[PDB]
């Protein structure tokens, strides 16, 4: 039918194909709003559109055009006079919702005000085309020196336009070469001073700029703080963001309180008892260093530490595993602890989940030193170091392991009971060295 | 009336592919080097920005003709596409003839383009800049750093202050840094690689790749077969001899680029990069003990002669904005090895020249007024 090509030529949510390679729609709801709780939006629209076409990959439609009104009011709310304009998404995303139910005529009309619009505002010259796009881009690889982003988003458009071109597939494998070989540097202490300068009381790039950078300017750099505190006390931007600054401070007695005051707002919340976890590990940890003395106040903080951590460990990760890779914490909290029953099940929970290589290797020579500090023997020690170099990642931790491996060298000299299995190592580090020297 | 049409226009003119202001070695012998290497539809490409590079060198002249060679390949292939790739031909004569002063001639090629454009518009959607920031922000949440950031940096350029797009900006500059974009390299050129099987220039940067990623065995047989079925184009050579140079083979190395500085007329730019090469391995040898050898002299007496050839080619060409601008910059690296090859083994005969003339030519180039007319309009800083 006409209907469906006319509808795919509109510039909304729907044709832009938000989702791409997430297992579930679980994930994606949960990346977007609970993980980063804190961005909200600058601009209120945009959080009512995700939000409604979500619900629509749902299977409810009316909560999509609930959603829908509610974008439409904040846009008529903030922007009166360029309302045409800023209006011309939310048309778009009526259409497709209104053709998913049925109604056709509605759908019709907003695709006559969308036209209307199109075409009292459109210019006569210019056109949208992947072929332009593209020529557009082989100019750039010629003319360009270091700065290779723009040729790849340029060809990335041709390609989602149209897939499985020869000549667009080779651009787009060009510039990701020239993107991997030379990384494009950026710095955001002048970004983030001129957003400041230029627009006041927006008493969050104030935080950023904050945390990020101006270490040297440390109580001025606070300042900046307590600025964004006081001219917004509602926002939650600000206060999760100095919650986390506080613990490089390592002033939880504050950093508690605004984690208190934001468990307030957001009960249900896992990463809030996360925070809260983070805050207490990161000032044992410093104070474990050197402080010493009367060394009385460390088990109460770890105590209180270990029940946040359980507290957050039972909501948000028995249902997947993987996120929040807490249990490392959790382990290494016991292992100071000295209690080591909890911490060898923390860890084996920890173990059967599936990691990337480099956390694998990275998880592999952390319980390998475990297993040789506390437990007498080292045979497992020694087999959980060849379970690691089995995996060929290359990465500095791969390295550390290969001095372990020369290590455990040394403990075939100094204990008899490395065998054969010594053998094996030198064996691998020859085939290192062999491949060194090829590197040559 | 004119003025303000020119501006809606898409062409080399209205992209700012000098951005950066940093300009490379001058591209008259790099955007043409090699024509009988390409098909019809690159050769197109070829003429659009050759164009672009004369007139800013000041041949207005010259410029017609090479778009019109550009005109000819389009023309004489019929397509639905080649129809719309011909807007950016056309977009070229508007403002050439507009800044050559035929502004009688101009005007029909901007009514020319607008019938063009008509027929194939979509009535469903434009361009402005508060289309790109709604985007941006999407784009943001996602997770997509790197594409929101080229959504608001775009739209910077129509309005040159905004107090919304600079904020967005500047968030999408800190998640970056926090966490870097990932780069897919090796799937993608393989992909490419079985798309295009005649490429021989996309196996080199595979190979190049694999080095570094720890396997010479995969590399070196992937090299070894590009180079023997396309033996004479110059891309390939040089991939080729930088990839033993970075695994220790410095002979080899000096051995391709002789060869490629042999293939082409357009020479010129690969000068510098093999003066560098006889330094660095002459230098090498001085720690070796090695103060005289037949082989040491073999190559003393090669630099010899390359430095000669190359300040004799410098003298013997037209001065324009772009020459002067190129010469520039290598004179440190001329200079250098000209008191290391020939000022040590003998006193310099005075009668041969080719010096304190070459040194005279320097001085004059930086008092010309037309050098500096052009970098204000490049704005590129002093």
């Amino acid at each position: 039918e006409s209907l469906v090509c006319n509808l795919r030529q509109l510039k909304c949510h729907f044709t832009w194909n938000l989702i791409a390679e997430d297992e579930s729609l679980d994930e994606f709801e949960d990346r977007v709003f609970n993980k980063d709780e804190f961005q909200n939006s600058e601009f209120k629209a945009t959080m009512c559109n995700i939000l409604a076409y979500v619900k629509h990959c749902r299977g409810l439609n009316e909560a999509a055009l609930q959603c829908l009104g509610e974008a439409e009011g904040f846009i008529q709310q903030q922007h009166p006079d360029q309302v045409e304009i800023r209006s011309l998404v939310t048309w778009g995303n009526y259409a497709w919702v209104y053709y998913h139910m049925g109604q056709f005529s509605k759908a019709q009309a907003y695709l006559d005000k969308v036209k209307q619009v199109c075409k009292k505002f459109s210019s006569p010259y210019r056109i949208e085309n992947p072929a332009l796009d593209c020529e557009e881009g082989w100019a750039r690889l010629k003319c360009t020196k270091n700065q290779n982003e723009r040729v790849k988003v340029c060809f990335q458009k041709a390609l989602e336009k149209d897939p499985k071109n020869p000549e667009f597939t080779s651009g787009w494998a060009i510039a990701n070469y020239r993107l991997d070989d030379w990384p494009a540097r950026n710095y955001c202490i002048d970004s983030l001073e001129q957003a400041i300068q230029l627009s006041p009381d927006n008493t969050y790039v104030k935080v950023l700029l904050a945390l990020k950078l101006d270490a040297v300017h440390k109580n001025q750099a606070m300042a900046l703080v307590e600025e964004a505190l006081k001219k917004d006390p509602s926002a939650i931007d600000t206060l999760l963001r100095a919650a986390r600054f506080y613990c490089k401070v390592y002033d939880t007695d504050r950093a508690i309180q605004l984690l208190r005051k934001a468990l307030e707002k957001l009960p249900n919340n896992a990463y809030v008892h996360y925070y809260m976890g983070c805050c207490y590990r990161s000032k044992v940890h410093h104070m474990l260093n050197r402080r010493e003395m009367v060394f009385s106040g460390d088990r109460k903080k770890l105590e209180e530490l270990i029940q946040l951590a359980v507290n957050h460990l039972r909501k948000a990760e028995e249902i997947k595993e993987m996120l929040e890779y807490s249990c490392s914490f959790l382990a290494d909290l016991y292992i100071i602890a000295k209690k080591y029953d909890e911490a060898d099940y923390y860890f084996q929970k920890e173990l059967s989940k599936d990691l990337p290589p480099g956390p694998k290797q990275l998880l592999h020579l952390r319980y390998g030193n475990f297993q040789f500090f506390q437990m007498k023997r080292q045979d497992k020690a020694i087999y959980h170091y060849m379970e690691g170099v089995k995996i060929k990642k290359k990465t500095i931790p791969q390295k550390k392991m290969r001095e372990k491996l020369q290590r455990i060298a040394l403990r075939r000299l100094h204990e008899d009971e490395s065998d054969s299995e010594a053998l094996h190592i030198l064996a691998f580090l020859q085939e290192n060295g062999g491949g060194q020297q090829a590197d040559k | 009336s004119l003025e303000a049409i020119l501006p809606q226009l898409k062409c080399h003119f209205t992209w700012n592919l000098f951005r950066e202001g940093s300009m490379s070695s001058h591209m008259e012998d790099r955007v043409c080097n090699q024509v009988e290497h390409l098909n019809s539809e690159e050769k197109a490409t070829m003429y659009d920005l050759l164009a672009y590079i004369k007139h800013l060198d000041g041949e207005s002249k010259a410029a017609l003709e090479c778009l019109g060679q550009a005109e000819d390949l389009r023309k004489s292939e019929h397509n639905d596409q080649s129809e719309i790739r011909r807007l950016v031909t056309w977009g070229n004569y508007a403002w050439i003839y507009y800044h050559m002063g035929r502004l009688s001639e101009a005007q029909a090629y901007v009514d020319k383009v607008r019938q063009v454009c008509q027929k194939f518009a979509n009535p469903y959607s434009m361009e402005c800049p508060e289309l790109e920031c709604e985007e941006g922000w999407t784009r943001l949440k996602c997770g997509r750093n790197e594409r929101a950031k080229m959504c608001f940096e775009k739209a910077l350029e129509e309005k040159p202050k905004d107090p919304e797009c600079s904020s967005g900006m500047a968030i999408a500059m800190f998640r970056l840094e926090e966490k870097p974009e990932k780069q897919f390299s090796v799937d993608a050129l393989k992909q490419a690689m079985e798309l295009n099987p005649q490429n021989q220039y996309l196996k080199v940067l595979l190979a190049l790749k694999l080095l570094r990623m720890g396997e010479e065995a995969e590399g070196e047989r992937l090299i070894k077969d590009a180079l023997g079925k396309a033996p004479n184009q110059t891309d390939v050579l040089q991939k080729a001899a930088q990839f033993y140079k970075k695994k220790g083979n410095l002979d080899r190395a000096i051995e391709l680029l002789g060869k490629a500085l042999r293939s082409t007329v357009n020479n010129s730019p690969l000068y510098s990069l093999v003066m560098c090469r006889y330094r660095e391995i002459l230098e090498q040898l001085q720690n070796k003990g090695d103060a005289d050898s037949s082989e040491r002299r073999q190559r003393m007496a090669e630099l010899r002669r390359l430095t000669m050839e190359f300040m004799q080619k410098t003298l013997q060409r037209r001065r324009s904005p772009l020459n002067s601008y190129s010469d520039l910059i290598d004179f440190p690296e001329v200079e250098r090895c000209y008191q290391m090859v020939i000022s040590k083994e003998s006193p310099d005969v005075e009668e041969e020249d080719l010096y304190e003339r070459y040194c005279n030519l320097q001085e004059y180039h930086r008092k010309s007024e037309d050098l500096a007319a052009l970098e204000c309009l490049l704005q590129f800083p002093r």
